[PDB]
C-alpha cells in the first residue's frame, strides 16, 4: 500500500510567478532554481521572495545583530580560529552587570554590546512582524499569521525587555551563547524554586506537548485521507467533500467529537499561540511576584 | 489573593470560554445530530449550534452560509438491520456502484475546481502546456494490473495539480478503448508496471466516467476516489 | 445520534476480531472487540487506582501516586502495596494504549481511509515503553520507571533529569526539543494560514490556495505545498518523540556521567585542546 509520505512521480512545469492582487511586483525576485531533492517531500519551486523595505531593513538590522555576537566571538577567542571553532557553543554575549541597572552607560565589554546586539535584534524582529501582516494585506487574506506570530514575539519581549525592566536590571536578561542561554535556563527555575510548580509553565507544557499531539492526529489525518483530496482544505470548507466527512467520522466514532475542516484549524492555531502566551505569563510573574514557585504551589 | 492566584483563575475563565467558542465553531457542518431514520435528535448536546457565517466564494461561483439546512442530494442504499438505535445499515444492492460505506462520495458542486486565476486546477498532462516527469519514474505507457495480477490497461497520460505541481490521477485506457482516472495515492508505480491493490482488474470499467476529456468535477472526483477506496473493503474476495 | 451526513458510512464489515459481534456503535463512540478491551484495561486499571488511593490514605487527585517498586526488588514482582499495583496499572495502561490503536484500525478500515493515524499514535505508547519498561529493564529494576502522580511524576523528571547534571547536555535532548520547538511554529503558521485564506480582509472573496502559496513565497521565498505540511507536521512531531525516547534510553544505559562532559571530545581535540585562551583555554 501506497502511503503518500514521499512523491512517486514528480512532474514540473513554467514556474509560478504567484497571485498579484495589491503586491507591488517591483519588489518581487526572479524565480530561482527548482529542487528535486524538496520535491520528493513538498513543492520543488524556490522563490520568488518579496524584498521591501522593512524586508531590507530586516535582513540588514538581524545580519548586524549576528556580526556583533560574532566579532564577540572573535575576541573571547583572541581572533584565534582554532580557539573559535573549539570553545563556539561556550562564547557567550553577557548583559550589563547588576550594578548597571537598566543604563546604558555600561562599557562594551561589560555588556554595552550585548545592548547593541538587542537593539538590532529588536528592530529585526519588530520589523519582521510588520512584513508578516503587509504581505497578508497586499494579497487581501487575513492577518492570522501577524496575530500568532505576536504570541512568540511576546515571550521573547518578556525574557529579555519586559521582565528585565520590571526587575529594574538589565542583567536579569537572557546571554547571547549556545550553551550559555541553557545554563541562564538552568538557573532561572533554581533561583525561582522550581518552574514545575509555576502553573503557567505547566500550562505552556500542556500546550507544548498538545500541538505535537493535534499536528500528529491532523498531518496523520490529511494523509488518510489524500485519497480523497482532504490535503485541498480550501475547497473542502467552501464544498465538503467524502474526505472532510470521513476525517470527521473517524475521530467522533474514536473520541465521541469532531471538527470541520475549518475548525481543526482554529483549534491548531489556539493550541499553539497559548505555548508561549501562558509562558510569558509564567516568566514574567517570576521573581516579579513569586519569589518560589514551589513555595506559593503549598499555599494553593 | 495575590497577582499569581488571580492570573492563573483568570485564564481558566478564559479557556474555558475558547473551548465553548471552538467547539461551536467546529460544529457548522453536520449539526444538528439527527435519529436515524432522519428526524432531529432530541439530544443535541450542551453546546448550541453556532450563528450562521458567509464565505464569499470567488470566481462569481457564490456565497456559503453555514450553518444551514443540510441534504445528502442522494439516494442512499442501505437498510437499518436493527429496531435499536448504534447498529450497521447493511447495503440493499450493490455498494460499490450505490456509493456507501468506504464507496460512499457527497454531492459536491459538478463544476472543476479552480486555481487562484479561474483556470482548472487539474488538466491532462497533454493539455497542460510544459509540464513532464521530472523525477522518478515515468508511468506514461506501463502496464496497469489489479489485486487479482491480471492487466486492466496501460497509463496514457496523468492528470497534474498545475498550482501545486503535482501529479493527482493517472488517466488509464481500458482493454475496450474507454479511460479512466486513478488517484495518484491509491497506485504503486514500479519499475515495469502499476499495481493497484484497491481493485481488481475487471473493476476498472465500473470506476465512474467523467463527461470531458480535459476536466474533471468535484463531483467526478469524489465519484472516482470514493469508488476506488470501497474496493479495499468490497472487491477483497478476489485479492490474491 | 448522527451527524446528518454519517448514515452511508455506518455499515457493516471492516472488524480484525470477533466478526459482526461487536460491530456497532454506543452513540457516537465505535466498539469493536478492541473497544471492549480498551474498557476492560481501562476500568481495571482505574480500580486500581482507586484501590492504591485508599492504602495511601487520601481520595486527593492532587495526592494520589502509585510508585513502582523500590530497587531492591530488581525486575522481580512485588506486594501490591509496594509496588505491584504500579507493576498491574503499568500493564492495563499498556493493554489500554495498545487496544486503543488497534480500534482506530478497525475504523480506518471501515472508513477506507489509511492508516497513518494509529501508526502516529504508537510513537508516543513507544515513548511510554521507553520509560515504564524499555530504560528500567535495561538498567535493571523496575524502580528506575516513573510515579503515577500528577506531581509525583514532574518530581521524577527533576530527579532524574539532575542526576545527569543539566539534562539540557544531553545532545539528543537537544535534538528532540528543536523538533517541539519546530512543531509548534509549523502548526501555528499552518493553522494560521488556512484562516488566512477562509477567512479574508472583510469586503473580500474567500482566497484560493494560491495565495497561500504566493503569501509565503513572498514571506521566505519557499512554499511547501498543502500537501507538504501535513506531511512536516507528521515528520515534526514524530521526530520529536522518536529522539525523546532516544534521549533516555541512551541515559543510565550507555552513558552514567554528567551530560556535558559528552561535548568535551570537541573540546579536547588533541590539535586545539592546547591551544591557549577562549573559554577552555
Ligand atoms: C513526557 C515526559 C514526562 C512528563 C513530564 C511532564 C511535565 C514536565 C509536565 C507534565 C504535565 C502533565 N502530564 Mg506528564 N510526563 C510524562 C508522562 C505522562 C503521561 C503518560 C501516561 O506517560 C501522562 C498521562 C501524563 C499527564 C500529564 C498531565 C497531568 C499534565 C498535562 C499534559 C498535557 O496536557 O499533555 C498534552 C496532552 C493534551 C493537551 C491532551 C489532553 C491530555 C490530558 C490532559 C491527560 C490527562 C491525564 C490524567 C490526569 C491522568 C489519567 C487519569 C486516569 C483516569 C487515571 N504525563 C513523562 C514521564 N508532564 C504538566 C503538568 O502540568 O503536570 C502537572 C507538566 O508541567
Ligand atoms: C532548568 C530547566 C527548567 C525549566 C526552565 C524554563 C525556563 C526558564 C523557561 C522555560 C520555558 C519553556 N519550557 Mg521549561 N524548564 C524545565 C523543564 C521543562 C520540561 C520538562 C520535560 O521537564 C518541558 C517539557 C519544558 C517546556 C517548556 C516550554 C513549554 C517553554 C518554552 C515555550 C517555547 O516554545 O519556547 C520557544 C519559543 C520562544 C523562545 C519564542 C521566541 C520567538 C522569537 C521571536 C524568535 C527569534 C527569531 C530569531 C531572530 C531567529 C534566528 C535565530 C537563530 C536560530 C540563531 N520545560 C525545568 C523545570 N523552561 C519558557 C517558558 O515560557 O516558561 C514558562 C522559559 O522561559
Ligand atoms: C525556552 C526557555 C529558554 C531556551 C531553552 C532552550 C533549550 C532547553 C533548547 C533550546 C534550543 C535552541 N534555542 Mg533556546 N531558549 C530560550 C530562548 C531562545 C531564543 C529567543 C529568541 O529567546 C532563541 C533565538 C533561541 C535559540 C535556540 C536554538 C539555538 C535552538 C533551537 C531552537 C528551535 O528549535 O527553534 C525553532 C526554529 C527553527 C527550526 C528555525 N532560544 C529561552 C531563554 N533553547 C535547543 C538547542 O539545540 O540548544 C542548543 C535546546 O535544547
Ligand atoms: C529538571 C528536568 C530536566 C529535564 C529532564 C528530562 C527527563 C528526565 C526527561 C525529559 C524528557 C523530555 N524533555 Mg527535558 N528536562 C529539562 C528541560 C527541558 C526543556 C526546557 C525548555 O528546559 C524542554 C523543552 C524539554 C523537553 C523534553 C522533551 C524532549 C521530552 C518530553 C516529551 C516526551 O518525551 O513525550 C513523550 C510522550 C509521552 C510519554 C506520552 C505518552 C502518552 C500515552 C501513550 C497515552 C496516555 C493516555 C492517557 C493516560 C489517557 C487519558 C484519557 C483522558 C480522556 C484524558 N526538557 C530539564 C533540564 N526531560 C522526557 C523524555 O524524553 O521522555 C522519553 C524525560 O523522560
Ligand atoms: C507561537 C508559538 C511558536 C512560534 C510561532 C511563530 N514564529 C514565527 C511566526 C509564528 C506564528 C511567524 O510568522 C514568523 C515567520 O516568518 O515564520 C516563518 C516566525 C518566526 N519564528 C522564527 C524563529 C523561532 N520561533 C520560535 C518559536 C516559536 N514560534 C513558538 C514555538 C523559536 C524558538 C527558539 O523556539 C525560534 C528560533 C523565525 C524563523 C521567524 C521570524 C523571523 C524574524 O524575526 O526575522 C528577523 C531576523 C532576521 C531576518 C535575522
Ligand atoms: C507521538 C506524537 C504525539 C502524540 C500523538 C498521538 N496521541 C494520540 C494519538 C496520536 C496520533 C491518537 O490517535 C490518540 C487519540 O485518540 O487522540 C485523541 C492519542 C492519545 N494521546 C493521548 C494523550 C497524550 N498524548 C501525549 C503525547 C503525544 N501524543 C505526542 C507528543 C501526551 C503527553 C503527556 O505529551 C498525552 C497525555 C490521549 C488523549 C489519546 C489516547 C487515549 C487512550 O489511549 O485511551 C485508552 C486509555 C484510556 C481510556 C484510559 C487508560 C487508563 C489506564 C488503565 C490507567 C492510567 C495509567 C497512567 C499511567 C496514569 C498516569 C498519570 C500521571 C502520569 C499523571
Ligand atoms: C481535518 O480533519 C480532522 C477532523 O475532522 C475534520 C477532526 O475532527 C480532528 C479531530 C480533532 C479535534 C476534534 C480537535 C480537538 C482535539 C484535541 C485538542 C486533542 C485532545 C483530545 C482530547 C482531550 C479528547 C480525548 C477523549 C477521549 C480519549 C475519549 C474518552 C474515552 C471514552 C469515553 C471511552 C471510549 C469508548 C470505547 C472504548 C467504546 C465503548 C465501550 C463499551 C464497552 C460500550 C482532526 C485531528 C482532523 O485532522
Ligand atoms: C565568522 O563568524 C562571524 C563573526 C562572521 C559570525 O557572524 C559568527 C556569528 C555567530 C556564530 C553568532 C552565533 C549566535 C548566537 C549564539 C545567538 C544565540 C541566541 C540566543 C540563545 C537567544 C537569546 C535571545 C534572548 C534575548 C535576551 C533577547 C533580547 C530581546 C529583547 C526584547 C531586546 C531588548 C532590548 C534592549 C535591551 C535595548 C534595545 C533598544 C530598545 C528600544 C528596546
Ligand atoms: C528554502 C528556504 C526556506 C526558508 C524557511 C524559513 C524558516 C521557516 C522555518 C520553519 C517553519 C516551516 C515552514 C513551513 C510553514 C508553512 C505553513 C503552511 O501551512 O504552509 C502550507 C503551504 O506552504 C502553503 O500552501
Ligand atoms: C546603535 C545605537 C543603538 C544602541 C542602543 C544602546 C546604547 C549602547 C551603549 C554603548 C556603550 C556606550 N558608552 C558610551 C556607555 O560606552
Ligand atoms: C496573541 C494571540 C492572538 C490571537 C490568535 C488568533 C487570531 C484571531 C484573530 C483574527 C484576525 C482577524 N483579522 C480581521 C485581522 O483578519
Ligand atoms: C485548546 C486546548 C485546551 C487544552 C487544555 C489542557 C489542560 C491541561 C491541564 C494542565 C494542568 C496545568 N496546571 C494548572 C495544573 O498546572
Ligand atoms: C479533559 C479532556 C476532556 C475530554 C472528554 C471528551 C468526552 C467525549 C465527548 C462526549 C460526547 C458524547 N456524548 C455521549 C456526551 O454525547
Ligand atoms: C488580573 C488579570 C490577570 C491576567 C491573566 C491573564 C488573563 C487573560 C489571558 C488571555 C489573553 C487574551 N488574548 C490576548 C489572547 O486575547
Ligand atoms: C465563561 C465565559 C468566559 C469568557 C472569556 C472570553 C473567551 C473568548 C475567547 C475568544 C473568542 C474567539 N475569538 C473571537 C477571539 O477569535
Ligand atoms: C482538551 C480538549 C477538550 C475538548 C472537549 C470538549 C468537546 C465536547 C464535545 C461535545 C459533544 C459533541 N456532540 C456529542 C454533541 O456531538
Ligand atoms: C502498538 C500498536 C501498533 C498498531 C499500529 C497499526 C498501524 C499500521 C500502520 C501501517 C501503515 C503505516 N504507514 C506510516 C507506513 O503508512
Ligand atoms: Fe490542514
Amino acid at each position: 500500500e501506497y502511503q503518500n509520505i514521499f512523491t512517486q512521480v514528480q512532474v514540473r512545469g513554467p514556474a509560478d510567478l504567484g497571485m498579484t492582487e495589491d503586491v507591488n511586483l517591483a519588489n518581487r525576485s526572479g524565480v530561482g532554481p527548482f529542487s528535486t531533492l524538496l520535491g520528493w517531500f513538498g513543492n520543488a519551486q524556490l522563490g520568488p521572495i518579496y524584498l521591501g523595505s522593512l524586508g531590507v531593513l530586516s535582513l540588514f538590522s538581524g545580519l548586524m545583530w549576528f556580526f556583533t555576537i560574532g566579532i564577540w566571538f572573535w575576541y573571547q577567542a583572541g581572533w584565534n580560529p582554532a580557539v573559535f571553532l573549539r570553545d563556539l557553543f561556550f562564547f557567550s554575549l553577557e548583559p550589563p552587570a547588576p550594578e548597571y541597572g537598566l543604563s546604558f552607560a555600561a562599557p562594551l565589554k561589560e555588556g554595552g554590546l550585548w545592548l547593541i546586539a538587542s537593539f538590532f535584534m529588536f528592530v529585526a524582529v519588530w520589523s519582521w512582524w510588520g512584513r508578516t501582516y503587509l504581505r497578508a494585506q497586499a494579497l487581501g487574506m487575513g492577518k492570522h499569521t501577524a496575530w500568532a506570530f505576536l504570541s512568540a514575539i511576546w515571550l521573547w519581549m518578556v525574557l529579555g525587555f519586559i521582565r528585565p525592566i520590571l526587575m529594574g536590571s538589565w542583567s536579569e536578561a537572557v546571554p547571547y551563547g549556545i550553551f550559555s542561554h541553557l545554563d541562564w535556563t538552568n538557573n532561572f527555575s533554581l533561583v525561582h524554586g522550581n518552574l514545575h510548580y509555576n502553573p503557567f509553565h505547566g500550562l505552556s507544557i500542556a500546550f507544548l506537548y498538545g500541538s505535537a499531539l493535534l499536528f500528529a492526529m491532523h498531518g496523520a489525518t490529511i494523509l488518510a485521507v489524500s485519497r480523497f483530496g482532504g490535503e485541498r482544505e480550501l475547497e473542502q470548507i467552501a464544498d465538503r467533500g467524502t474526505a472532510a466527512e470521513r476525517a470527521a467520522l473517524f475521530w467522533r466514532w474514536t473520541m465521541g467529537f469532531n471538527a470541520t475542516m475549518e475548525g481543526i484549524h482554529r483549534w491548531a492555531i489556539w493550541m499553539a499561540v497559548l505555548v508561549t502566551l501562558t509562558g510569558g505569563i509564567g516568566i514574567l510573574l517570576s521573581g516579579t511576584v513569586v519569589d518560589n514557585w514551589y513555595v506559593w504551589g503549598q499555599n494553593h | 489573593f495575590d497577582l499569581a492566584s488571580l492570573a492563573i483563575y483568570s485564564f481558566w475563565i478564559f479557556l474555558a470560554g475558547l473551548i465553548y467558542y471552538l467547539q461551536t465553531e467546529n460544529m457548522r457542518e453536520g449539526y444538528p445530530l439527527e435519529n436515524e431514520d432522519g428526524t432531529p435528535a432530541a439530544n443535541q448536546g450542551p453546546f448550541p449550534l453556532p450563528k450562521p457565517k458567509t464565505f464569499i466564494l470567488p470566481h462569481g461561483r457564490g456565497t456559503l452560509t453555514v450553518p444551514g439546512p443540510e441534504s445528502e442530494d442522494r439516494p442512499i442504499a442501505l437498510a437499518r438491520t436493527a429496531v435499536s438505535e448504534g447498529f450497521p445499515h447493511a447495503p440493499t444492492g450493490d455498494p460499490m456502484k450505490d456509493g456507501v460505506g468506504p464507496a460512499s462520495w457527497v454531492a459536491r458542486r459538478d463544476l472543476p475546481e479552480l486555481d487562484g486565476h479561474g483556470h482548472n486546477k487539474i488538466k491532462p498532462m497533454k493539455a497542460a502546456a510544459g509540464f513532464h516527469v521530472s523525477a522518478g519514474k515515468n508511468p506514461i505507457g506501463l502496464p496497469v494490473r489489479g489485486c487479482d495480477l491480471e492487466i486492466a490497461g496501460k497509463v496514457v497520460d496523468i492528470w497534474v495539480d498545475i498550482p501545486e505541481q503535482m501529479a493527482r490521477f493517472l488517466e488509464v485506457e481500458l482493454k475496450d478503448g474507454s479511460t479512466r482516472l486513478l488517484p495518484m495515492q491509491m497506485v504503486k508505480v514500479q519499475s515495469n508496471r502499476v499495481h493497484v491493490n484497491a481493485l481488481s482488474s475487471d473493476l476498472f470499467a465500473g470506476i465512474p466516467t467523467i463527461k470531458s476529456p480535459t476536466e474533471v468535477t468535484l463531483l467526478e472526483e469524489d465519484k472516482i476516489c470514493g469508488y476506488v477506496a470501497g474496493g479495499l473493503m468490497y472487491a477483497a474476495p478476489k485479492r490474491k | 445520534a448522527l451527524l446528518s451526513f454519517e448514515r452511508k458510512y455506518r455499515v457493516p464489515g471492516g472488524t480484525l476480531v470477533g466478526g459482526n459481534l461487536f460491530d456497532f456503535w454506543v452513540g457516537p463512540f465505535y466498539v469493536g472487540f478492541f473497544g471492549v478491551a480498551t474498557f476492560f484495561f481501562a476500568a481495571l486499571g482505574i480500580i486500581l487506582i482507586a484501590w492504591s488511593a485508599v492504602l495511601q490514605g487520601t481520595w486527593n487527585p492532587q495526592l494520589i501516586s502509585v510508585y513502582p517498586p523500590a530497587l531492591e526488588y530488581g525486575l522481580g514482582g512485588a506486594p501490591l502495596a509496594k509496588g505491584g499495583l504500579w507493576q498491574i496499572i503499568t500493564i492495563c495502561a499498556t493493554g489500554a494504549f495498545v487496544s486503543w490503536a488497534l480500534r482506530e484500525v478497525e475504523i480506518c478500515r471501515k472508513l477506507g481511509i489509511g492508516y497513518h493515524i494509529p501508526f502516529a499514535f504508537a510513537f508516543a505508547i513507544l515513548a511510554y515503553l521507553t520509560l515504564v519498561l524499555f530504560r528500567p529493564v535495561m538498567m535493571g529494576a523496575w524502580g528506575y520507571a516513573f510515579p503515577y502522580g500528577i506531581w509525583t511524576h514532574l518530581d521524577w523528571v527533576s530527579n532524574t533529569g539532575y542526576t545527569y547534571g543539566n539534562f539540557h547536555y544531553n545532545p539528543a535532548h537537544m535534538i528532540a526539543i528543536t523538533f517541539f520547538f519546530t512543531n509548534a511554529l509549523a502548526l501555528a503558521l499552518h493553522g494560521a494560514l488556512v484562516l488566512s485564506a477562509a477567512n479574508p480582509e472583510k469586503g473580500k472573496e474567500m482566497r484560493t490556495p494560491d495565495h497561500e502559496d504566493t503569501f509565503f513565497r513572498d514571506l521566505v521565498g519557499y512554499s511547501i505545498g498543502t500537501l507538504g505540511i501535513h506531511r512536516l507536521g507528521l515528520l515534526l512531531s514524530l521526530s520529536a518523540v522518536f529522539f525523546s525516547a532516544l534521549c533516555m534510553i541512551i541515559t543510565g544505559t550507555i552513558w552514567f556521567d554528567q551530560w556535558v562532559d559528552w561535548w568535551q571530545w570537541w573540546v579536547k581535540l588533541p590539535w586545539w585542546a592546547n591551544i591557549p585562551g577562549g573559554i577552555n583555554g
